[PDB]
């Protein structure tokens, strides 16, 4: 309420009570919002305030003035407050009661300083700023004996020291003032080592003696506080959130440290000592329990293990001698703490780490690692580490070095894991023993096809005991039993496919002939999945003829079913209307579903088998949903058996999108499967109100126009028909209401966009004018997603439309002006910048339009002019009008700089993001938005540098 | 050495050790032996029997807790494959033959009747004329409890036991007697055998069959209102008890010729 008439406060906090957190968010408010004489008083009674103030309950409203400080800062500083760094120094360097509040206030400007040349020349023009700022610092560290000052200094000094310059890290006796005269001492000791690793992380050419001795000195004392002998394990589960940090900033220390430098202390032949005793901390901590503090320990040993394998890669090189002495004990942690398998993103991270490391290491010595592996497992055998987790990880750690060994080792080395876990199982007692092993052995066998497709006899032993497995009521053994199943299916198809192996027929057949006795004991869930993998099995044969006849019998249960329904459904409609009946369907078609997702193209016997039939069973039960709603309305779509009903349709659609987007014959699907399909779904679409109404005969048509393109052309009016203008407005009132029917809409449009642009000039005018209004909403939404989508679309519906001269100038003269309108009103709000890169891009590509005269006709048909011309002031007076307050001086000469960018685009984008720079630090907290883009296309660089690395090592990917 | 691995996870490798569990195929095709397979029936056999006769597991209570095995899972009585065949057969033993279709505990029980797998997965939960699984047949400790293969094509639950009606329970019943009550009860109810709203699914008793040679003759020349599975051989006093026993032995019906010595017609 009263917040809103700067006047105020300078009078109102002078005789003010406990009310004053509403005159200080008034000033704040007045500061970050607008910003001569008038502020340049306000600066001045500010630092009044705080000086007066803090020269002990008023802790609490310092903060809050020290905060406003600082908002301001981020405005005025340096340029227009030059003094500043020099002034603060002053008064700190004769009190101490002020120089605590500088560095509290230096520590929370630090903050708003938190862009790689962007930071790199701040480093460089602003050198001044930063050399004082160490100065004060070291003044204080070299005198005072205030305690809670010093602990305040040393904050701000860590904060601060990637921006002092390198001399006064490493030409001063910084280092060794920190080790000796603070990291040794309690209260001091945490932040002393913040410190020390951040000069540790430095990466330069000189100051190597200083490095060196950074190592030296820092172990020396650490040697001291968490003596080599200590159990950093326990004392870290036990000891407080102090003795924690210590241990979490040790690694830290020697992780950043070790990683940069080691090559210099490897070298120095009189460090190895010391340098093993680095080692020996890393391997008690990499004992600690805690996930954070793993995650550091292993970021090292993934570090150690690269390196040595780029030097080495084979099974003595010089670095990996230095290194021998512990590296089985790296071997042994990854085996002894391996992450749960991707069987969230940091736990994926976390396995796919340890396993990267450990195939590193075993790469390095596969005899160590097969020795420590084959260890592991005698002790649980022994039962002297027996567990169920125990067992679990050892056998994820097996399963993590599969592709890393060579097959004659690796047959060698499986031969005595299975045997050994085959006798573990006979030898525990539970049922539950016997599960936890039956599944370890399951998952290893799994992860190697390699082995499996090297021995028919065995991989077919395998395949029956997860048959007899299927029967087991046991907790998860059924589970685990298909879902093995499916990978060996997958990763060994031709082994079971009409291709005999040692012996009379293939092995399909026997599968095939037995399917209900396998399956008869599985649940839906379960069922679906042996359909997958038998699907991938019938995949592989490459005989057609053959292929026919096991899809046949392959699809044959479910067939009796259908059969026997839809022979019923002819003598008797109503029995479509059965509870039952209409649940049997469903499941049917998700069968059906899930081996055509496996099979793919050739399971066109079976959909063609059974098409007009599952069609018009579509039509019966639409028929049934609508006139249900039509005698009730909207609520019955909250009924059991509407929902039962819709469950047909959908898994109708999905079983036809699955399969067109597998199909391999365009004129068949073109001829043959979609006028069915369209004169049962497109009409019903339309008639039906928008809760009955089934988004995925959206993603149905969208589908079916990727795969066709041409092929189907023509039939997209008849699909707009229907189904374009209704599912808009469902949508256009936009009140969130389908995201999966918009999701839809849009990609079915990118589509008719993509691959069938003829059909825009096939509709009427009055529905391309709508595709246009759609498309607009849709780079006009929030949701990057959407927008990215709208966008996309409109860029090439840009370069779509020029290919066609006579109809090119009809659209360009109505919308072309229209489209920018819209365009640089999504780029001058209050801006959602999710797609500047493509803003840039759309924009370039209609200036030139213009420039090269290729809008042939003028835009302004009353007063006729250059089209370049035209819109340089078009766009002028639309900026100009965005943003009032702007300098008509610097709109001309941006909107000249931009039309003579044009063909040219990565300097097009950072000219126009250059705008919005300069125009939003008139602003605030823009900045990171705009650069948002930049810093995604380094991660992807990032990843494939990484991800580009991994195949040149054999078994981290496979 | 991989032969020796083949063997050794083929026939020894198993998490709950049921003997000549049907599981894994009959022994006598098996290229491995088990050590799970035994070809010794009898003397089990006899031995269970003997046990039967001094009850000493209360199943009143077990019988409405449903409405000795925890939960859902594995309350039904599995057959051993049939390999020692019993010299006292055709006097002492009868013949259900099977439809092909899934097995299932059922339990009607106040107002509604649900089906489960061995597993205890429950897999539909409906309505139905059994003394508890109607709204209007729902009433004071009226449960039953039956051991159906649920043939999903005929869309009817095929009768295999009863081990419970209208809050009688049968566990302690020899078979012959377990199986008149059955093909007595059932058809005391208004078309059970025939589809309504308020009964889905049909519930047909299984018939059962003498075991002399010229029975079983007889028995596979019949014809079936189903695709035929396979044939039970039930010993006519075993009790119900839930788990694998070899009072009641299993064969695929191309097996009865060569394992049981008799006849055969076409096929």
């Amino acid at each position: 309420l009263k917040e809103h008439p700067r006047v105020d406060t300078i009078l109102e906090f002078s005789q003010n009570m406990n009310t004053k957190y509403y005159g200080l968010q008034i000033l704040e408010n007045v500061i970050k919002t607008r910003w001569r004489n008038q502020c340049e008083g306000i600066k001045k009674y500010v630092v009044g305030l705080i000086i007066k103030t803090s020269s002990e309950k008023e802790k609490v409203y310092i903060g809050k003035l020290n905060m406003i400080l600082v908002q301001i800062l981020k405005q005025e500083w340096p340029k227009h407050w030059p003094t500043f760094i020099s002034d603060i120094v002053g008064a700190s360097r004769t009190s101490e009661s002020l120089c605590q509040n500088n560095m509290v206030i230096l520590k929370l400007l630090s903050e708003e300083v938190f862009t790689q040349v962007k930071s790199k020349h701040l480093k460089d023009s602003m050198c001044n700023e930063f050399s004082q700022i160490f100065q004060l610092c070291q003044f204080v560290m070299e005198n005072s004996q205030n305690a809670p000052l010093v602990h305040a200094t040393l904050e701000t000094l860590l904060r601060f020291l990637n921006w002092i310059p390198l001399g006064y890290i490493f030409e001063t006796k910084l280092i060794s003032t920190l080790i000796y005269k603070f990291l040794n001492v309690p209260m001091f000791r945490n932040v002393s080592l913040k410190c020390l690793t951040e000069i540790a992380g430095v990466s330069v050419s000189q100051y190597e003696e200083q490095f060196v001795t950074l190592f030296t000195l820092t172990m020396m004392q650490l040697k001291q506080m968490l003596p080599l002998n200590t159990n950093i394990r326990l004392a870290y589960s036990n000891g407080k959130d102090d003795e924690q940090n210590f241990i979490q900033n040790l690694s830290l220390f020697l992780c950043t440290f070790l990683k940069e430098h080691d090559q210099l202390i490897e070298k120095r032949l009189n460090l190895r000592e010391t340098l093993m005793e680095a080692l020996h901390y890393m391997l008690l901590v990499s004992e600690v329990e805690e996930t954070e503090i793993f995650k550091i320990c292993l970021e090292y040993w993934n570090h150690l293990a690269a390196e040595l394998y780029r030097e080495s890669p084979f099974s003595v090189p010089p670095r990996r001698q230095l290194y021998l002495p512990m590296l089985f004990k790296v071997r042994l942690l990854m085996v002894s703490r391996m992450a749960k398998p991707e069987e969230d993103t940091d736990s994926i991270n976390l396995y796919k780490n340890m396993r990267e490391t450990l195939v590193y290491l075993t790469h390095l010595d596969y005899v160590d690692t097969e020795r420590i592996m084959t260890e592991k497992l005698h002790n649980q055998v022994n039962g002297t580490e027996w567990s169920w987790k125990n067992l679990n990880t050892l056998c994820w750690a097996i399963g993590s070095i599969s592709g890393a060994m060579h097959e004659e080792d690796e047959k060698r080395f499986l031969v005595t894991v299975i045997k050994d876990l085959l006798g573990l199982c006979e030898q525990k007692r539970g049922k539950d023993n016997k599960a936890i092993i039956a599944s370890n052995i399951m998952y290893i066998v799994g992860q190697y096809p390699r082995f499996l497709r090297a021995h028919w006899k065995f991989l077919k032993t395998v395949v029956n005991k997860l048959f007899e497995f299927m029967h087991e009521t046991h907790d998860g053994v059924q589970d685990m039993a298909c879902d093995t199943f499916i990978k060996i299916a997958q990763k060994c198809r031709r082994h079971f496919v009409q291709v005999q192996v040692g012996e009379v027929m293939p092995f399909i057949d026997e599968i095939l002939n037995n399917i209900n006795t396998i399956i008869c004991d599985l649940q839906p869930q379960q069922v679906h999945t042996f359909y997958e993998a038998v699907g991938y099995m019938i995949g592989a044969q490459t005989d057609q003829t053959v292929q026919e006849h096991l899809i046949e019998k392959y699809m044959l249960l479910p067939n009796q079913v259908w059969d026997s329904i839809i022979q019923q459904a002819t003598k008797n409609v109503d029995i479509l209307k059965d509870p039952e009946t209409v649940k049997q369907l469903g499941s049917i078609l998700k069968t059906n579903v899930r081996a055509c997702k496996a099979v793919g193209h050739p399971f066109v016997i079976q959909l063609g088998r059974i098409y007009l039939d599952m069609l018009n069973v579509y039509k019966c039960l639409s028929e049934n949903i609508s006139a249900a709603i039509q005698a009730n309305g909207e609520m019955v779509t909250k009924q059991p058996l509407i929902r039962s009903m819709r469950t047909v349709k959908r898994e109708t659609l999905k079983l036809i999108s699955g399969w067109v987007s597998r199909s391999n014959d365009p004129q068949m699907v073109a001829e043959n499967f979609v006028p069915p399909l369209l004169d049962a779904v497109l009409i019903d679409y339309q008639r039906n109100v928008p809760a009955a109404r089934e988004p995925e005969v959206l993603s149905t048509m969208a589908i079916i126009v990727n795969k066709l393109g041409g092929h189907i052309t023509a039939e997209i009016p008849q699909i707009f028909d229907a189904v374009f203008e209704c599912t808009l407005n469902m949508i256009n009132k936009d009140f969130e209401e389908y995201p999966e029917h918009r999701t839809n809409f849009f990609l079915l449009l990118q589509a008719v966009n993509s691959h069938c642009f003829p059909a825009f000039l096939a509709i009427p005018p009055t529905q391309f004018k709508l595709v246009l209004d759609s498309i607009i909403w849709a780079f006009k939404h929030t949701m990057r997603n959407v927008a990215d989508t709208g966008l996309q679309i409109l860029f090439t519906l840009l370069q779509n439309v020029a290919q066609e001269e006579a109809a090119a100038q009809s659209f360009y003269q109505t919308y072309f002006c229209d489209i920018l309108q819209h365009i640089f009103s999504v780029v001058t709000d209050t801006s959602h910048t999710a797609g500047l890169t493509m803003h840039a891009s759309i924009l370039a590509y209609m200036f030139n339009l213009v420039e090269e005269g290729k809008i042939s006709t003028s835009l302004n048909p009353g007063n006729p002019v250059n089209n370049q011309i035209f819109l340089q002031e078009y766009v002028a007076n639309l900026l100009k009008s965005a943003f009032p307050h702007l300098q008509d001086a610097q709109v001309k000469l941006f909107v000249t700089g931009l039309f003579s960018l044009n063909q040219d685009i990565p300097a097009f984008k950072e000219h126009l993001r250059d705008f919005l720079v300069q125009i939003k630090e008139f602003a605030g907290e823009d900045t990171s938005d705009l650069f948002l883009e930049e810093r995604e296309i380094a991660l992807r660089q990032a990843d494939e540098e990484k991800h580009k690395r991994q195949m040149s090592v054999p078994g981290i990917f496979n | 050495s991989m032969e020796e691995l083949s063997q050794a996870l083929a026939s020894s490798f198993s998490v709950s050790q049921d003997l000549n569990s049907t599981a894994a195929p009959h022994p006598r095709l098996s290229q491995y032996k088990s050590k799970y397979s035994s070809l010794e029936q009898s003397e089990r056999r006899r031995r269970l029997l003997e046990l039967q006769k001094s009850k000493r597991l209360d199943y009143v209570n077990h019988a409405r807790r449903l409405a000795l095995p925890k939960h859902y899972a594995n309350q039904l009585m599995l057959s051993e494959w049939l390999i020692d065949v019993p010299s006292d057969l055709g006097q002492e033993w009868i013949v259900v033959v099977c439809p092909v279709g899934k097995r299932a505990l059922i339990v009607a029980s106040r107002g509604s009747t649900s089906a489960y797998t061995k597993s205890g997965y429950c897999v539909n939960r409906f309505s139905s004329l059994l003394p508890g699984g109607n709204r209007r047949n729902s009433t004071a400790k009226d449960y039953t409890i039956l051991d159906c293969i649920y043939n999903e094509v005929n869309q009817t639950y095929y009768v295999l036991d009863v081990m419970c009606w209208r809050g009688h329970p049968f566990y302690d019943c020899q078979t012959d007697f377990r199986f008149y009550w059955m093909h007595s009860k059932l058809p005391e109810e208004e078309g059970l055998g025939e589809k309504t709203k308020l009964n889905p699914f049909k519930f047909v008793g299984l018939k059962n069959f003498p075991c002399t040679p010229e029975s079983l003759c007889d028995v596979l020349s019949m014809d079936f209102p189903f695709e035929v599975d396979g044939l039970l051989f039930y010993h006519k006093q075993t009790h119900y008890s839930p788990g694998s026993t070899p009072l009641v032995g299993w064969l695929r019906p191309y097996m009865v010729s060569d394992v049981l010595g008799v006849a055969v017609p076409a096929g």
